[PDB]
């Protein structure tokens, strides 16, 4: 089926240009227009253009420059903090609607910094809640799993807050009491920006 | 141009009930070829939008009949016959009759469920964090409903207001409850000076605050 392969995240310093790709597969590229939409954290959705006979939105007139051909690229220019949003590529033709995963573009002079992962163990109950504290990272985009991701039923991942120029977040998991510490749970935190992957075993 | 406005902006609805979301346009949406290119998408957290209905009332492959679109010219309506927890997210309307294609703002649909009290848990700083000079004491208030809850940190009975971070969770897709983390961070030294660290939560399901502490 149609697959729109997109990059995951991109960090760039303000003032530069960045070129995001969108690898189309599963269909004959040549039959459908390639669209682009931008979404800023605060829900809002905006169209940018289509395509090598490009048709643009007038607001993104001098910001985007669509190319193509296997791939379709979008080059944004003279980035600002406002330019930090999720960019998608998509085939929006009526009953033919397919969206790429999106590429989160963080525009910042900041320096990538790997997360510090601390385990949070407590006692009594019919179940026990454990968690991990992921702090000090930049940029966002960190994934926390429990038991390589095999424990998903009771996992609450809490959104990342910006504390002192670096992100912080915690995740919690609740297992039955008789299984901990009888069995260890371990949380996996992956920060891809810095190519970091750290596990933390939950001991008493 | 052509502004799409949605009403309501937040729509609470109990499971099994019907839900209606309105989208109106600043211009007629009827193309000169006679088609009205009005569409509805559903965006679930950390996911790209997925189409539900296109051209006012046609369903995309897979979409169940609970969803129905109606409307004409400038006023359109998405109806959901039996809201199910799997339906929560933000619904958007879009129009592609006029260039540039334009979207609405969103109507966050949220489920109404029975009151639930939070289950508090407090964790002291880890040895690992401590040896690095800092000390975060974390508190989780999990699975409560409604989202309104107030957290209070008290260090040896004295209320602490600076240095605390609070993060909420979107309504859980599994059981419609909410969660929150409150984190009091201090230096090793401030931390080692005190004894009791208390996390107090005032939630309507209880007249008396749910409290949780640990003595150092
Ligand atoms: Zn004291």
């Amino acid at each position: 089926q149609v697959q729109l392969q997109q990059s995951g995240a991109e960090l760039v310093k303000p003032g530069a240009s960045v070129k995001l790709s969108c690898k189309a597969s599963g269909y004959t590229f040549t039959s459908y227009w390639m669209q682009w939409v931008k979404q800023r954290p605060g829900q809002g959705l905006e169209w940018i253009g289509e395509i090598s006979y490009t048709n643009y939105n007038q607001k993104f007139k001098g910001k985007a420059t669509l190319t193509v051909d296997s791939t379709a690229y979008m080059q944004l220019s003279s980035l600002t903090s406002e330019d930090s949003a999720v960019y998608y590529c998509a085939n929006l033709r009526g009953y033919f609607d397919y969206w790429g995963q999106g590429t989160t573009l963080t525009v910042s002079s900041a320096k990538t910094t790997p997360p510090s992962v601390y385990p949070l163990a407590p006692t009594t109950g019919s179940s026990v809640t454990l968690g991990c504290l992921v702090k000090g990272y930049f940029p966002e985009s960190v994934t926390v799993t429990w038991n390589s991701g095999s424990l998903s039923s009771s996992v609450h991942t809490f959104p990342a807050l910006l504390q002192s120029g670096l992100y912080t977040m915690s995740s919690s998991v609740t297992v039955p009491s008789s299984t901990w510490p009888s069995q260890t749970v371990t949380c996996s935190v992956a920060h891809p920006a810095s190519s970091t992957t750290v596990d933390k075993k939950l001991e008493p | 141009d052509v502004v799409m406005t949605q009403t309501p902006l937040s729509l609470p609805v109990s499971l099994g009930d019907q839900a209606s979301i309105s989208c109106r346009s600043s211009q007629s949406l009827v193309h000169s070829n006679g088609n009205t290119y009005l569409h509805w998408y559903l965006q679930k957290p950390g996911q790209s939008p997925k189409l539900l209905i296109y051209k006012v009332s046609n369903r995309f492959s897979g979409v169940p009949d609970r969803f129905s679109g109606s409307g004409s010219g400038t006023d359109f309506t998405l109806k959901i016959s039996r809201v199910e927890a799997e339906d929560l997210g933000v619904y958007f309307c879009s129009q592609s009759t006029h260039v540039p294609r334009t979207f609405g703002g969103g109507t966050k649909l949220e489920i109404k469920r029975a009151d639930a009290a939070p289950t508090v848990s407090i964790f002291p700083p880890s040895s690992e964090q401590l040896t690095s000079g800092g000390a975060s004491v974390v508190c989780f208030l999990n699975n409560f409903y409604p989202k309104d809850i107030n957290v209070k940190w008290k260090i040896d009975g004295k209320e602490r207001q600076n240095g605390v971070l609070n993060s909420w969770t979107d309504q859980n897709s599994k059981d419609s409850t909410y969660s929150m983390s409150s984190t009091l961070t201090l230096t090793k030294d401030e931390y080692e000076r005190h004894n009791s660290y208390t996390c107090e939560a005032t939630h309507k399901t209880s007249t008396s605050p749910i409290v949780k502490s640990f003595n150092r």
